[PDB]
RNA sequence: UAGCCCUGAAAAUGGAUGGCGCUGGAGCGUCGGGCCCAUACCCGGCCGUCGCCGGCGUCGAGAGUGGACGGGAGCGGCGGCCCGGAGCCCCGCGGACGCUACGCCGCGACGAGUAGGAGGGCCGCUGCGGUGAGCCUUGAAGCCUAGGGCGCGGGCCCGG
RNA sequence: AGAACUGGCGCUGCGGGAUGAACCGAACGCCGGGUUAAGGCGCCCGAUGCCGACGCUCAUCAGACCCCAGAAAAGGUGUU
């Protein structure tokens, strides 16, 4: 998986074919983040392959629908689970962030993982992304922005060069 | 090979429904034209006369 | 068994009357079914921790 | 200028600058003629890019307009008064030479009637007195 | 350009003869305006012997034509061969078939018009029968020839069957070690 | 796979392609479509005299599929223009190489 | 525990992320939208090769995806005071080009190549049998030329 | 140095890897327009002169893109 672009939630439900020796099999279910329903659909059968005996040849998906949050607008602060592979070993991991939608946190994973661990998109694997309320959040980073009457400035401000005039006679102030 | 598609009647030379397969269709685009700008002002000047 | 079998079914429909496919096709891709999540709703599973 | 001729058509020929040999500006024992390198080292034959470009048949110019002089006919070369007269049936379209075995007495009366034939001959000014 | 495959895009047959025979040209001139044009395959077969060669026309000797045309069906056909006819001192008596042949030899053509017979060419049969209606064409035997009984496997394997050269057939020419079982081995 | 790409196409790229981009051979050579009689004289032995006759057999798997199929010169599609992504790697790996399941609708337009 | 960074870290001409340089990146990781260009691919032109062909119907009179017919019987529509019948034109005497059939035209697909194998040469040099009622002291051969051209090329023609 | 399966150089150029037999693209008639491939887009040098996104990183030996061109154990209250 690239992770290319945002992300996005799919829901994957799916069994396997229906056998002389058992009718009915019980149709598992999970929550799988991927920029297209492609790669939903590529990943639901390699987290199911490493947990049951079911391989793609040997069953069919029958639902693979965008799942989407509830509350676009609130803001919501996320701690997720993962089993990233490292270069020595693979490790278990405990991160929080704080955007606006799970596929707004799992994205900000991967661009995490990527720039701290060096890990890249393939190597990991998320265990299960949840919110958790305020107060009960362990990482400091996060912590700091539960604070009404918040207030901070924005010191020494710059961008847009080469829009003016390339050439000036005007020195620039940050302000 | 002019191009179908692209030209007129040679759509109709490959295809004579093509063309009654037009017009029937911007026929439900122009008159839904219509249903959007008639029912438009019918809630765009509706509470003009409110206030 | 195919051959002969169906020796006993060309000269069946012989007389019967139909278009009955004995040449054989590969498997076609399988039929759009409906399938049945009667009562319970589908059970949630995601990966495990590494332990060794 | 006064002749002119049937159709001329837009007369493109692919290339105008003369295929040379290897090594040709850097011997005077290797003449300007076209002879391809059939060496194992050499580039021009390899074909690198930037080197003496060689001749294959893609430059061959249009089959309407191979062989047409830019004045807009094709040539033939005649020696005497007589085989002139085999192309009064060719005088928009074909023109015709004299050779340089031509003396100048004879070159006169085979201009005078390739006037009366209006046939264009390339050189009615050579050789005159 | 996909396939390596490109050595079979030349097909091998010959488009005109090649011989300079400004007789054979006006029969396949007259042949090749009739292979296009009539709706038939005679004209695609005698037309195709057309061209070829003095290998692949091989002498139709006059007694198997005389033997392949008592066979029932073969009452009033004209014989047909792209190929000329020698004939057999071995045969004594001979129907009064018709032929068309180019170039029969000239003590066969005496001893075909004695009984009854005609020979013809291949400008009074197109006007004959441009279709080829109701002839029969023929042919020699083309492997007949001391050039293809030097042709096989080769001719010191097992079997072979496919007479080595030899400049003077005789005794101690090729025969002694090889070619027998006492001496050396046998092939 | 490594070498293909591949997905399932909707109607009007199935329509698009036929139209603007089919050719028809004959008995070997590849010749621009364009008039309903020159599928007629070549396939109507199997019932499909016209060119949108031959669209059903084509979207709809039909009885001569394979008649259909084989009747087509292959596509000579160009160069896409919105580029590619790695050509060589899966399309599930970020590349484009592969199944991409529908998707083809959205690269078949760029081909053409 | 693991990412970046540093110690560990020594070789001889002056030196190598390619150089210049780079530190709110012109460095590393995960990515987005653009953008630039191969003889690749698409469209078109042109040439060649290969394949399948087309015209001796030059027949403005040839029309053929059925024709003469013909006696035995009625359909309509043409020459009415209900009977219904050849025009071999001629007011025009008129009608381009073409097929070296070893030629001309059509459509389609392909085009790299040392060794090596075949085809074409209206490429070229020397000599003979033909043949141009060929060429010339009113200047042939030969050589030269910042002269005019043709052929993709071998080479060639003409001017001075 | 020697073998097995496939591909390539040998016979082969072209865009790329600064240059390069074999590497990644792609295999060649002569060219006009279009688009891409591997690659790249501060200046040499066609193209980021985008108001690019989120981080990591101070090196008195920085680092910088397959094969490929100089490195390990062990260690750091550097720092995440
Ligand atoms: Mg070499
Ligand atoms: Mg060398
Ligand atoms: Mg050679």
């Amino acid at each position: 998986m690239k992770a290319s672009g945002t992300l996005r939630e799919y829901k994957v439900v799916g069994r396997c074919l229906p056998t002389p020796k058992c009718h009915t099999p019980p149709l598992y279910r999970m929550r799988i983040f991927a920029p297209n329903h492609v790669v939903a659909k590529s990943r639901f059968w390699y987290f199911v392959s490493q947990l049951k005996k079911m391989k793609k040849s040997s069953g069919e998906i029958v639902y693979c629908g965008q799942v989407f949050e509830k509350s676009p607008l609130r803001v919501k602060n996320f701690g997720i689970w993962l089993r990233y592979d490292s270069r020595s070993g693979t490790h278990n991991m405990y991160r929080e962030y704080r955007d606006l939608t799970t596929a707004g946190a799992v994205t900000q994973c991967y661009r995490d993982m990527g720039a701290r661990h060096r890990a890249r998109a393939h190597s990991i694997q998320i265990m299960k992304v949840e919110e958790i309320a305020a107060s009960k959040c362990r990482r400091p980073a996060v912590k700091q922005f539960h604070d009404s009457k918040i207030k901070f400035p924005l010191p020494h401000r710059v961008l847009r060069r080469q829009h003016k005039p390339r050439f000036t006679t005007k020195r620039p102030n940050t302000f | 090979k002019k191009n179908p598609l692209k030209n007129l009647r040679i759509m109709l030379k490959l295809n004579p429904y093509a063309k009654t397969m037009r017009r029937n269709t911007i026929l439900r685009q122009a008159r839904n034209h219509k249903l959007r700008v008639d029912k438009a002002a019918a809630a765009a000047a509706a509470l003009q006369a409110k206030s | 068994k195919r051959v002969k079998e169906n020796d006993q079914k060309k000269k069946e429909a012989k007389e019967k009357g139909t278009w009955v496919q004995l040449k054989r096709q590969p498997a076609p891709p399988r039929e759009a079914h409906f399938v049945r999540t009667n009562g319970k709703e589908p059970e949630l599973l995601e990966p495990i921790p590494y332990e060794f | 200028a006064a002749l002119r001729p049937l159709v001329k058509p837009k007369i493109v020929k692919k290339r105008t600058k003369k295929f040379i040999r290897h090594q040709s500006d850097r011997y005077v024992k290797i003449k300007r003629n076209w002879r391809k390198p059939r060496g194992i080292d050499n580039r021009v034959r390899r074909r690198f890019k930037g080197q003496i470009l060689m001749p294959n048949i893609g430059y061959g110019s249009n089959k309407k307009t191979k062989h047409m002089l830019p004045s807009g006919f094709r040539k033939f070369l005649v020696h005497n008064v007589k085989e002139l007269e085999v192309l009064l049936m060719c005088n928009k379209s074909y023109c015709a030479e004299i050779a340089h075995n031509v003396s100048s007495k004879n070159r006169k009366a085979i201009v005078e009637r390739a006037a009366q034939l209006a046939i264009r001959v390339t050189n009615p000014n050579a050789r005159l007195r | 350009g996909v396939d390596i495959r490109h050595n079979k895009d030349r097909k091998v047959r010959r488009k005109e003869p090649k011989s300079q025979d400004i007789y054979l040209r006006l029969l396949v001139k007259l042949y090749r305006f009739l292979a296009r044009r009539t709706n038939s395959t005679f004209n695609q077969v005698v037309l195709k012997r057309l061209f070829m060669s003095r290998t692949n026309r091989p002498p139709l000797s006059l007694s198997r034509m005389i033997r392949k045309m008592k066979l029932p069906g073969r009452e009033n056909k004209t014989a047909v061969v792209v190929g000329t006819i020698t004939d057999d001192v071995r045969v004594q008596e001979v129907p009064k078939l018709k032929v068309c042949a180019l170039r029969v030899t000239s003590r066969a053509r005496s001893r075909i018009l004695r009984a009854g017979g005609k020979i013809l060419t291949f400008d009074q049969l197109a006007l004959d029968s441009p279709k080829g209606c109701g002839t029969v064409l023929l042919s020699g035997p083309r492997k007949g020839r001391e050039v293809y009984r030097h042709f096989g496997k080769a001719p010191g394997t097992p079997h072979s069957h496919t007479k080595p050269y030899v400049r003077s057939k005789g005794r101690k020419f090729e025969r002694a070690r090889g070619r027998r079982a006492s001496r050396g081995y046998k092939n | 796979e490594p070498y293909i790409a591949w997905g399932y196409p909707n109607l009007k790229s199935v329509n698009e392609l036929i139209y603007k981009r089919g050719y028809g051979k004959i008995n070997k050579k590849r010749i621009a479509l364009t008039d309903n009689a020159l599928i007629a004289r070549s396939l109507g032995k199997y019932g499909i005299i016209c060119m949108e006759d031959l669209i059903h057999e084509i979207y709809t798997v039909g009885k001569r599929f394979k008649e259909a199929n084989n009747f087509l010169w292959p596509f000579k599609l160009s160069s896409p223009r919105g580029g590619m992504k790695k050509k060589t790697t899966h399309f599930v790996e970020g590349g484009d190489a592969g199944n991409r399941e529908d998707q083809i609708n959205r690269l078949i337009r760029r081909m053409n």
